[PDB]
Protein backbone atom coordinates (compact mmCIF):
# COMPACT_ATOMS: atom_id res chain seq x y z
CA UNK A 1 0.00 0.00 0.00
CA UNK A 2 1.26 3.47 -0.92
CA UNK A 3 1.78 6.36 1.50
CA UNK A 4 0.23 9.66 0.43
CA UNK A 5 0.59 12.75 2.62
CA UNK A 6 -0.87 16.23 2.59
CA UNK A 7 1.33 19.24 3.24
CA UNK A 8 -0.20 19.37 6.72
CA UNK A 9 0.64 15.76 7.62
CA UNK A 10 4.01 15.96 5.91
CA UNK A 11 4.95 19.01 7.95
CA UNK A 12 3.66 17.21 11.07
CA UNK A 13 5.82 14.18 10.27
CA UNK A 14 8.98 16.21 9.63
CA UNK A 15 8.33 18.27 12.76
CA UNK A 16 8.59 15.08 14.80
CA UNK A 17 11.53 14.02 12.65
CA UNK A 18 13.50 17.04 13.85
CA UNK A 19 11.86 17.28 17.29
CA UNK A 20 11.24 13.91 18.93
CA UNK A 21 12.51 10.72 17.32
CA UNK A 22 10.62 8.72 19.95
CA UNK A 23 7.34 9.96 18.46
CA UNK A 24 8.64 9.17 14.97
CA UNK A 25 9.07 5.51 15.82
CA UNK A 26 5.54 5.38 17.21
CA UNK A 27 4.11 6.88 14.02
CA UNK A 28 6.04 4.40 11.85
CA UNK A 29 4.80 1.47 13.95
CA UNK A 30 1.23 2.66 13.54
CA UNK A 31 1.64 3.17 9.79
CA UNK A 32 3.21 -0.27 9.40
CA UNK A 33 0.37 -1.80 11.43
CA UNK A 34 -2.39 0.05 9.58
CA UNK A 35 -0.69 -0.96 6.34
CA UNK A 36 -1.07 -4.57 7.47
CA UNK A 37 -4.57 -4.18 8.93
CA UNK A 38 -6.14 -0.81 7.89
CA UNK A 39 -9.12 -1.05 10.23
CA UNK A 40 -7.72 -3.04 13.18
CA UNK A 41 -4.74 -3.27 15.49
CA UNK A 42 -2.56 -0.83 17.41
CA UNK A 43 -3.65 2.61 18.53
CA UNK A 44 -7.29 1.71 19.07
CA UNK A 45 -8.42 2.43 15.47
CA UNK A 46 -11.57 4.53 15.36
CA UNK A 47 -13.85 5.43 12.41
CA UNK A 48 -14.79 9.12 12.19
CA UNK A 49 -18.18 10.73 11.58
CA UNK A 50 -19.92 13.53 9.67
CA UNK A 51 -17.53 15.84 7.83
CA UNK A 52 -14.78 13.33 8.70
CA UNK A 53 -16.65 10.30 7.34
CA UNK A 54 -14.33 7.86 5.65
CA UNK A 55 -11.38 8.73 7.85
CA UNK A 56 -9.93 6.87 10.82
CA UNK A 57 -7.96 7.79 13.93
CA UNK A 58 -5.26 5.96 15.90
CA UNK A 59 -3.42 6.94 19.08
CA UNK A 60 0.17 8.14 18.80
CA UNK A 61 -0.07 9.58 22.35
CA UNK A 62 -3.07 10.52 24.49
CA UNK A 63 -2.91 13.77 22.58
CA UNK A 64 -1.59 13.09 19.07
CA UNK A 65 -3.51 11.02 16.54
CA UNK A 66 -2.68 9.44 13.20
CA UNK A 67 -5.68 10.40 11.06
CA UNK A 68 -6.09 8.57 7.75
CA UNK A 69 -8.35 7.16 5.05
CA UNK A 70 -7.97 4.10 2.83
CA UNK A 71 -8.60 3.77 -0.90
CA UNK A 72 -8.53 0.62 -3.00
CA UNK A 73 -4.89 1.51 -3.66
CA UNK A 74 -3.26 3.46 -0.83
CA UNK A 75 -3.15 5.02 2.64
CA UNK A 76 -4.03 8.71 2.86
CA UNK A 77 -2.42 10.36 5.90
CA UNK A 78 -4.39 13.40 7.04
CA UNK A 79 -2.38 14.04 10.21
CA UNK A 80 0.12 12.81 12.77
CA UNK A 81 0.11 15.73 15.23
CA UNK A 82 -2.67 17.50 17.21
CA UNK A 83 -2.75 21.31 17.02
CA UNK A 84 -3.84 24.10 19.34
CA UNK B 1 -35.79 19.03 17.88
CA UNK B 2 -34.23 15.54 18.22
CA UNK B 3 -33.96 13.38 15.12
CA UNK B 4 -33.78 9.97 16.70
CA UNK B 5 -36.08 7.17 17.69
CA UNK B 6 -37.69 7.69 21.08
CA UNK B 7 -38.76 5.10 23.64
CA UNK B 8 -40.50 5.54 26.99
CA UNK B 9 -38.66 4.93 30.25
CA UNK B 10 -40.96 2.00 31.02
CA UNK B 11 -40.60 0.27 27.65
CA UNK B 12 -36.82 0.67 27.74
CA UNK B 13 -36.59 -0.60 31.31
CA UNK B 14 -38.87 -3.55 30.61
CA UNK B 15 -36.89 -4.34 27.43
CA UNK B 16 -33.41 -3.07 28.27
CA UNK B 17 -31.62 -6.07 26.76
CA UNK B 18 -33.42 -5.83 23.43
CA UNK B 19 -32.98 -2.04 23.39
CA UNK B 20 -29.22 -2.29 23.88
CA UNK B 21 -28.90 -5.07 21.31
CA UNK B 22 -30.77 -3.03 18.68
CA UNK B 23 -28.62 0.03 19.38
CA UNK B 24 -25.53 -2.13 18.85
CA UNK B 25 -26.93 -3.90 15.77
CA UNK B 26 -28.21 -0.78 14.04
CA UNK B 27 -25.41 1.56 15.11
CA UNK B 28 -28.15 4.03 15.89
CA UNK B 29 -28.93 6.01 19.08
CA UNK B 30 -32.23 5.99 20.93
CA UNK B 31 -33.75 8.61 23.25
CA UNK B 32 -35.20 7.34 26.54
CA UNK B 33 -37.72 9.76 28.04
CA UNK B 34 -39.20 9.77 31.53
CA UNK B 35 -42.79 10.98 31.89
CA UNK B 36 -41.39 13.71 34.10
CA UNK B 37 -39.04 15.20 31.52
CA UNK B 38 -35.66 13.54 32.13
CA UNK B 39 -34.20 12.17 28.89
CA UNK B 40 -31.01 10.34 28.00
CA UNK B 41 -29.63 8.95 24.78
CA UNK B 42 -28.48 5.34 24.73
CA UNK B 43 -25.98 4.28 22.07
CA UNK B 44 -23.55 1.43 21.46
CA UNK B 45 -20.05 1.85 22.91
CA UNK B 46 -18.71 1.61 19.37
CA UNK B 47 -20.87 4.49 18.17
CA UNK B 48 -20.03 6.54 21.25
CA UNK B 49 -16.28 6.06 20.78
CA UNK B 50 -16.61 7.11 17.13
CA UNK B 51 -18.57 10.27 17.92
CA UNK B 52 -16.30 11.26 20.81
CA UNK B 53 -13.09 10.80 18.80
CA UNK B 54 -14.57 12.91 15.98
CA UNK B 55 -15.55 15.70 18.32
CA UNK B 56 -12.09 15.50 19.92
CA UNK B 57 -10.31 16.11 16.61
CA UNK B 58 -12.51 19.10 15.81
CA UNK B 59 -12.75 20.61 19.28
CA UNK B 60 -9.52 22.56 18.78
CA UNK B 61 -10.10 25.25 16.09
CA UNK B 62 -6.45 25.10 15.00
CA UNK B 63 -6.58 21.33 14.56
CA UNK B 64 -10.00 21.36 12.86
CA UNK B 65 -8.73 23.88 10.32
CA UNK B 66 -5.59 21.88 9.42
CA UNK B 67 -7.43 18.59 9.33
CA UNK B 68 -10.08 20.06 7.04
CA UNK B 69 -7.50 21.52 4.63
CA UNK B 70 -5.58 18.24 4.77
CA UNK B 71 -8.66 16.09 4.04
CA UNK B 72 -9.73 18.46 1.26
CA UNK B 73 -6.37 18.10 -0.49
CA UNK B 74 -6.26 14.32 -0.05
CA UNK B 75 -9.75 13.79 -1.46
CA UNK B 76 -8.74 15.96 -4.43
CA UNK B 77 -5.84 13.65 -5.23
CA UNK B 78 -3.40 16.49 -4.56
CA UNK B 79 -1.57 14.29 -2.06
CA UNK B 80 2.16 13.58 -2.39
CA UNK B 81 3.58 10.07 -2.04
CA UNK B 82 6.51 9.75 0.39
CA UNK B 83 8.01 6.83 2.29
CA UNK B 84 8.64 6.70 6.03
CA UNK B 85 11.89 8.21 7.26
CA UNK B 86 13.24 5.25 9.21
CA UNK C 1 -14.83 7.49 46.39
CA UNK C 2 -15.46 8.47 42.74
CA UNK C 3 -18.89 8.64 41.09
CA UNK C 4 -19.79 5.48 39.18
CA UNK C 5 -19.02 5.53 35.46
CA UNK C 6 -19.95 1.92 34.90
CA UNK C 7 -22.83 -0.40 35.72
CA UNK C 8 -23.79 -3.86 34.55
CA UNK C 9 -26.91 -4.43 32.46
CA UNK C 10 -28.31 -6.64 35.22
CA UNK C 11 -28.03 -3.85 37.77
CA UNK C 12 -29.15 -1.22 35.27
CA UNK C 13 -32.48 -3.02 34.71
CA UNK C 14 -33.54 -2.17 38.24
CA UNK C 15 -31.73 1.14 38.64
CA UNK C 16 -32.24 2.71 35.21
CA UNK C 17 -33.94 5.87 36.49
CA UNK C 18 -31.24 6.59 39.05
CA UNK C 19 -28.62 5.83 36.40
CA UNK C 20 -30.19 8.31 33.98
CA UNK C 21 -30.26 10.96 36.70
CA UNK C 22 -26.56 10.41 37.40
CA UNK C 23 -25.50 10.77 33.76
CA UNK C 24 -27.48 14.03 33.62
CA UNK C 25 -26.21 15.27 37.01
CA UNK C 26 -22.50 14.88 36.25
CA UNK C 27 -22.95 15.71 32.58
CA UNK C 28 -20.81 12.64 31.96
CA UNK C 29 -21.58 9.35 30.17
CA UNK C 30 -22.19 6.07 31.98
CA UNK C 31 -21.14 2.77 30.46
CA UNK C 32 -23.58 -0.13 30.70
CA UNK C 33 -21.57 -3.34 30.43
CA UNK C 34 -22.92 -6.67 29.16
CA UNK C 35 -21.59 -10.03 30.36
CA UNK C 36 -22.02 -11.50 26.87
CA UNK C 37 -23.13 -8.86 24.38
CA UNK C 38 -21.80 -5.39 23.64
CA UNK C 39 -21.83 -2.49 26.08
CA UNK C 40 -23.80 0.70 25.57
CA UNK C 41 -23.36 4.26 26.76
CA UNK C 42 -26.02 6.42 28.39
CA UNK C 43 -25.68 10.20 28.38
CA UNK C 44 -27.88 13.28 28.67
CA UNK C 45 -29.51 14.55 25.49
CA UNK C 46 -27.73 17.84 26.14
CA UNK C 47 -24.32 16.17 26.18
CA UNK C 48 -25.26 14.17 23.09
CA UNK C 49 -26.24 17.23 21.02
CA UNK C 50 -23.21 19.21 22.16
CA UNK C 51 -21.08 16.30 20.99
CA UNK C 52 -22.74 16.18 17.59
CA UNK C 53 -22.53 19.97 17.17
CA UNK C 54 -18.78 19.66 17.64
CA UNK C 55 -18.35 16.72 15.27
CA UNK C 56 -20.35 18.83 12.80
CA UNK C 57 -17.98 21.81 12.96
CA UNK C 58 -20.77 23.99 14.40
Amino acid sequence: MKLIWSEESWDDYLYWQETDKRIVKKINELIKDTRRTPFEGKGKPEPLKHNLSGFWSRRITEEHRLVYAVTDDSLLIAACRYHY
Amino acid sequence: GPHMRTISYSEARQNLSATMMKAVEDHAPILITRQNGEACVLMSLEEYNSLEETAYLLRSPANARRLMDSIDSLKSGKGTEKDIIE
